[PDB]
């Protein structure tokens, strides 16, 4: 298959390349913590940003379609369904707000560094934080979006046997829900001791 | 005839909304040429709105006839 | 959405007004407000005659909503006027209460000096401005937090308009009055605050501007330390808010 | 300056902080969702057997739980002001990873062995003790991976 | 001049409006009148009331380059 | 050069300029694509239903405008001797309306193939399948939204 | 139109430290570099220093490259040139002018490309 | 005491950006790529046996 | 070389003007190879409906048109010492339309071989085939529009 | 060595060169091929429109002469001390041609495959074979176009 | 500091702690797994026989006490100015017990499953795949074994 002999020539020049540099004695060069002092803090902090919104936006989306088409095939022969599943939608559609939200939060503090300061230990840190805490918030939204997706699927097709198992599926449902929220608030922990850009 | 109503609701309010635009512009209303990129000559460009707004009228009291009869 | 349980309080009365209401917040424009006015009251006007001709049903839809439509017109037409947006252009209808720099040449930076309140909507000195959206977010945002906020706690009190009615005292005991507490010590407190500092002159006092969201977000997770103090006693009664959340 | 201290060390902490989160989610997300397809798989046929057999699906719910502490844990110790030192940032990363996988691990375990096993006590109602006990089995892994992070944690910051 | 109890002074003349409206109301359909224009008075007055108060005391000023000097 | 405007800043700005809308028409092509199929899979046996059951590529095509409106506005900001800050900004700002309406297409599609032939069989299904597909769209708003709201920093208060 | 204007000047002994002073108006201070070029009688103008918009980066001509140093204020729309052991080479007209867009590329610098210049003060030593 | 003469920060960081964006761009032809007409609805079929 | 005109800076110009062509032509290609299967495969027992059904190869072609004309007008800008930033804008423009405009072939050959293998059943559907294709064909159209908005500003205020 | 005129310059010529043919042949080879196997199949009934059939491994075939004319031009463009800025134009232009002529090559051969069968039922369909395949064709063309322009601009002005 | 002992040393020690429950958490795991489903399959028709098979999923979870007791041992061990040398140690002993770990988890998953299904169809069976897990399990106790006698030297004659 090429795309799996693809990523072995790539993991077989990685290495080669390092031994290259580790046997000729310059192995200091690759040197990844000079790159992450010098790399602006800017993208580390656009990045979380654009990625959160745009991962959790995936996972809502990934999830509506799943519960959506259940929906409407599972509704063929009962249409009462589409009313009162529609809570499934919502839970999908929810984690697209808690990453809205934090789009908001965090764009309040990509203010302009001056040129002195550009690179000193606060303006860094806030660049990490905003990185990775905008990777959790997103990654997280996007598998809970799914989960709940597929949830909401299985709900949808119970009730359109037996109105008694809605409630009871209902559970599992918002069981789910809940891997968005720890999402949030650890997305909102990681980034609050970060200062804005001095 | 259906063709009719579609072209005379339209110019209708081409008369409209292009008689005040040439008004605001003839008397230099801040919210039309108070920045430096709006156009230069307020009552150049209102002349130029008001022959269009005219056109429209020309459209308008002609497809009055089409739904009339 | 499903049949009301009987003698329960019907979900429409409430419907007639906050549906096309709540619409008209988000659909704020009068000239697009107007020209939705103008097609639901075409519709009433001729009714008698659209009545008797048969639909389809992508017309009936509308045809039957006519005076949904009706309203959710003229509920655009006054909110595009709090927001002061007609085919995205602002109106001049009262003087200003901002007051531009007595001098200045082409392309100079100026800032406006505040001199009165504007009576009704947003002043319209804020057209074309370069900061515009950093106002008007603040404002826009705010307002949604406090509308939902009190939509939703009216409505919850038709369900003690129900309790009473059914005489389901266990009710009032086990569900209204903890979910009240719960939802009106935490959100409601935070709207009691977003009201509370747009009260305060700030500059004037020269205290700093707290961040209403960081304070929410620090009453749980650190509970009994501020930064910036919204009023006296700040601490005191946000720990005792927590305690009765969670009991 | 601090040798052991360099500017950059945050950034393993935070990235520790991640992986601790979002691999135990991705843990409890494949646990319930699998389970929940077993759950509505009887619906049609014993509705009754729900509600005493959604304990998979609570299992599964405790996992996103180690991740949370662990997580909690690490962003408690995070700080601009502090000489974060770069041994400290590599024991979080480790404290992230070990969580992070045991719970994804555990996750997998928990939804394969749940949805056979409720999938199944439906034609054989003296199996659930036995369903309990494997989950059991399958939760502890999970609960390892969390002791040897508090450890890390225990020891990075000192 | 204008200070939080301008929108008090509002405050109170809708409550007073409303409730005068409340006995006034006509028989005919009385739970429609009674309820609609109320409440509509009331969520009205709510969206001048938050406009309002937004510009009593800002915290932001207008500022702009593109206004010619004549304005 | 200066240490605040490298002279690759610009890369950022136009390569995030040009996601905006490339991303977006990939997602309003895949929407309209598989939901045109249903249309024409239903509308052999019932053609009546035809302009009603549209609305799935009528909502496909909005996100794309979301794409061009953010597209427009960032590109209005360009320049050589931009700011490093700004063009991240730019990048921001395309990357998270692009990524937002690829996701909305998708959806967009996939539930619209099955509403317009759920539709067919079952009429009280249609507007079932309507207030579902408001919710895919929506997504690609609220990566309007965010575009939005980092485009307004793009320029405020930043020196070179 | 824009207006420029110049402060500081007069005689000085050799090994002087003379400071010089702009302030200017009619456009957006922060958005544009800043220049001072002097002529000595008789001689064409002669490039001495600019600064880019934010007052990160600076250029000095090699008559005075460790002599002078050149700062900015974008708040008070002003710009310095803070001069020591001042020596009679430096006896010139001094201007203060508004540069290119943010900064000076070489070729700019090199084609000594300002837009409008103030009436310049007299140093003499 | 520069990173690299050849790989600089300024480089890498348009890379790995490139990186992401043709990442994403791959992800979206391979769903793309998927598409399959339902042939069986548009072409009328018969026979005799049926009604 | 002057840092604002690096010696390589053409090379983004050169990939953009190629770019424009050779993305866009395999949009058109994949639309006329798609739809063209459907028109010969219904047309051998309809060949009255030929040249009605030729009109989805038509529009895939129009779409090729879009690349030429942008890379055309990004090639008469190309030059030895271009500015680099000239060069990233003409890489976005000619990515703008290429990936748009191979967006916009997939959705044109897919909803052009389902639409003339139903027209063949159905001779209301046909109407319906050219209102989606609009839709589809009009993704291009914002593909160009943002290309043309770039180029415009490639050269202004330039200091190479 | 001179800074506009790296030692190294020229191997984009090279590839450039030897791109313009290698990729339009391999579009021509398949173009040839799937309608072969058409024309093999189709005519076993019906030999009498053997040569009627053929065209379409004649336009295949009309696509590689792009690429020779392409290849022939740079092969005379390029020197040992050719500039950089020419370098990159050379492989602008192979490539215009080349990814443009592979993507006529596959709809050519697709078309032809199906259009070779249904014309052997259904006589009235050949002239539409043909209009499709002027289509195809002229998608061909334009990658030539892009390549002549460029190539136009290659040397006209450039200095070391 | 001193070129025994760079700042970056305990990265490979702290990554060999992890590596040490990683592989042995999925070998424990997949263990588990698979000998479940054998467990639940059988039990439906002979639910008696329940606890005397799931020997499997005990000899899976023992797995996962190797990876823990090397990880803590390891753990304890780290030190922020350690050698390079007990870096590499620790790794080394991480992965030892990690990925022996990892084989005899998937040893113990097959066995367990099919030993699980036969053994309800013949009780002779039993302790015949007690004896072929009994040396599935060994396989962990060599990577074990092997990883403490590593351990054991991390420290030894070491100077900073």
């Amino acid at each position: 298959s090429f795309s799996h002999f693809l990523y072995y020539l790539v993991l077989i020049v990685v290495i080669v390349y390092g031994l290259y540099k580790l046997f000729t004695g310059h192995g200091s060069d690759i040197n990844f913590g000079k790159f992450l002092l010098r790399t602006s803090p800017y993208m580390w902090a656009n990045l979380g940003i654009a990625l959160c919104v745009g991962l959790s936006v995936v996972g809502a989306a990934w999830g509506i379609f799943i519960t959506g088409s259940s929906m409407i095939g599972a509704g063929v022969r009962a249409p009462r369904i589409t009313t009162k599943n529609l809570i499934s939608i919502i839970f999908c559609e929810v984690v697209a707000i808690y990453g809205l939200i934090i789009a908001i939060v965090f764009s309040s503090k990509l203010t302009v560094a001056t040129a002195e300061n550009m690179y000193s230990k606060s303006n860094l840190y806030t660049g990490y934080s905003l990185f990775w805490a905008g990777i959790t918030v997103g990654a997280s939204n996007l598998i809970c979006g799914i989960a709940v997706g597929i949830t909401g699927a299985t709900a949808a097709i119970s009730d359109a046997a037996d109105s008694a198992l809605f409630v009871k599926i209902l559970v599992i449902e918002i069981f789910g829900s809940i891997l968005g929220l720890l999402g949030l608030i650890v997305g909102l922990l990681m980034a609050g001791k970060a200062s804005e850009f001095q | 005839t259906g063709k009719a109503w579609c072209c005379t609701v339209l110019s209708a309010f081409g008369v409209v909304i292009l008689s005040v635009i040439a008004h605001l512009f003839n008397t230099n209303h801040e919210s039309f040429v108070g920045s430096i990129n709006d156009p230069e000559d307020g009552p150049a460009v209102a002349h130029t709105v008001y022959l269009a707004a005219l056109v429209y009228l020309v459209f308008f009291v002609f497809c009055g006839f089409q739904v009339y009869l | 959405y499903g049949i009301a349980q009987y003698r329960e309080i019907n979900a429409g009365l409430p419907t007639i007004v906050t549906f096309p209401f709540m619409f008209a917040i988000m659909f704020g424009d009068m000239g697009h407000g107007f020209l939705m006015t103008l097609a639901a009251l075409s519709l009433v006007l001729n009714e008698k005659k659209i009545n008797k001709m048969k639909r389809g049903e992508i017309f009936d839809m509308a045809f039957t909503g006519r005076y949904i439509i009706l309203l959710m017109g003229v509920f655009s037409m006054y909110t595009g006027f709090l927001y002061n947006d007609i085919f995205s252009k602002t109106m001049t209808i009262f003087k200003s209460g901002w007051k531009w720099p007595d001098h200045w040449k082409k392309g100079e930076s100026i800032t406006a000096t505040s001199v009165g309140t504007y009576p009704i909507g947003l002043d319209w000195a804020w057209h074309g401005t370069e900061n515009a959206l950093l106002f008007s977010n603040s404002y826009k945002m705010k307002l949604s937090i406090l509308m939902g906020f009190i939509h939703m706690t009216y409505s919850y009190f038709f369900s003690l308009a129900n309790h009473l009615y059914f005489n389901s005292m266990i009710d009032i005991i086990g569900n209204f009055i903890p979910g009240l507490l719960f939802m009106q010590g935490i959100f409601g407190y935070l709207s009691v605050c977003i009201v509370y500092k747009w009260a305060v002159d700030w500059v004037k006092d020269g205290k700093p501007a707290p961040g209403l969201l960081n304070m929410l977000i620090n009453m749980f997770l650190s509970p009994g330390t501020i930064d910036d103090e919204l009023y006296p006693h700040q601490a005191k009664v946000q720990v005792f808010l927590l305690l009765m959340a969670l009991v | 300056s601090n040798i052991y201290a360099p500017l950059y060390a945050p950034f393993f902490g935070f990235a520790g902080c991640a992986a601790a989160m979002v691999l135990s989610c991705l843990g409890a997300a494949i646990g319930t969702a699998k389970s929940g397809i077993g759950i509505a798989g009887i619906g049609t046929f014993k509705p009754e057997l729900i509600m005493k057999s959604l304990i998979p699906v609570v299992m599964s719910g405790i996992l996103a739980i180690y991740g949370l502490v662990v997580a909690v844990l690490i962003a408690g110790n995070l700080s601009p002001t502090e000489d974060y030192t770069l041994f400290n940032g590599f024991m979080h990363l480790s404290c992230g990873l070990c969580v992070g996988f045991a719970c994804l691990s555990s996750g997998y375990a928990i939804g394969m062995v749940g949805d056979v096993g409720v999938r199944k006590y439906m034609h054989q109602p003296r199996l659930f003790v036995g369903i309990v006990l494997i989950l059991i089995f399958s939760e502890v892994l999970g609960l390892y991976g969390m002791i040897v992070a508090l450890i890390l944690n225990t020891r990075g910051s000192e | 001049m204008s200070s939080f109890y301008t929108v008090v002074g509002v405050f109170i003349v809708v409550s007073a409006m409303s409730v005068l409206f409340w006995i006034m109301a006509p028989k005919n359909n009385q739970a429609v009148w009674r309820s609609t224009v109320i409440l509509t008075l009331a969520m009205m007055f709510l969206m001048w009331a938050i406009t309002f108060l937004c510009q009593l005391h800002p915290l932001v000023a207008p500022r702009r380059s593109d206004l010619r000097p004549e304005f | 050069m200066t240490e605040l405007c490298p002279v690759y800043a610009p890369f950022f700005g136009a390569i995030g300029c040009a996601s905006a809308i490339i991303f977006t028409s990939l997602g309003a092509a895949y929407g309209t694509a598989k939901s045109g199929v249903g249309i024409c899979a239903t509308c052999v046996l019932r053609p009546d239903l035809l302009f009603k059951n549209i609305v799935p590529v009528i909502m496909a095509g909005i996100i794309a405008i979301y794409g061009l409106v953010v597209s427009v506005l960032v590109c209005y900001s360009l320049g050589q001797k931009q700011a490093l800050y700004t063009g991240f900004i730019q990048l921001g700002a395309g990357l998270s309306v692009g990524l937002s309406g690829l996701a909305a297409g998708f959806a967009i599609g996939i539930v619209g193939d099955a509403g317009v032939r759920g539709s067919s069989q079952q009429p009280r299904l249609f507007v079932g399948m309507i207030l579902i597909l408001i919710f895919a769209e929506v997504l690609g708003l609220y990566g309007l939204i965010v575009a939005l709201l980092l485009n307004s920093r793009a320029t405020q208060d930043v020196v070179c | 139109q824009v207006q420029l204007q110049e402060s500081g000047g007069g005689l000085v002994q050799p090994g002087g430290s003379l400071r010089l002073s702009c302030v200017a108006s009619g456009f957006t201070f922060s958005r544009y570099a800043m220049t001072w070029v002097r002529q000595a009688p008789g001689k064409g103008l002669e490039w001495v220093s600019d600064i880019s918009s934010g007052g990160s980066s600076t250029f000095y001509t090699d008559s005075v490259k460790g002599r002078f140093t050149i700062s900015r204020d974008n708040a008070k729309n002003t710009l310095y040139l803070q001069m020591n052991s001042l020596k009679p080479d430096d006896t010139a007209i001094y201007f203060c002018a508004k540069g290119v867009p943010s900064y000076y590329s070489d070729y700019e610098r090199r084609s000594k490309r300002y837009d409008s210049r103030g009436q310049g003060t007299q140093v003499t030593v | 005491d520069i990173l690299s003469s050849i790989w600089t920060e300024g480089l890498l960081m348009c890379l790995i950006v490139s990186a992401l964006l043709l990442f994403i761009l791959i992800v979206a032809l391979s769903w793309i790529s998927n598409l399959d007409i339902t042939y069986g609805a548009l072409e009328k079929s018969t026979n005799p046996i049926k009604k």
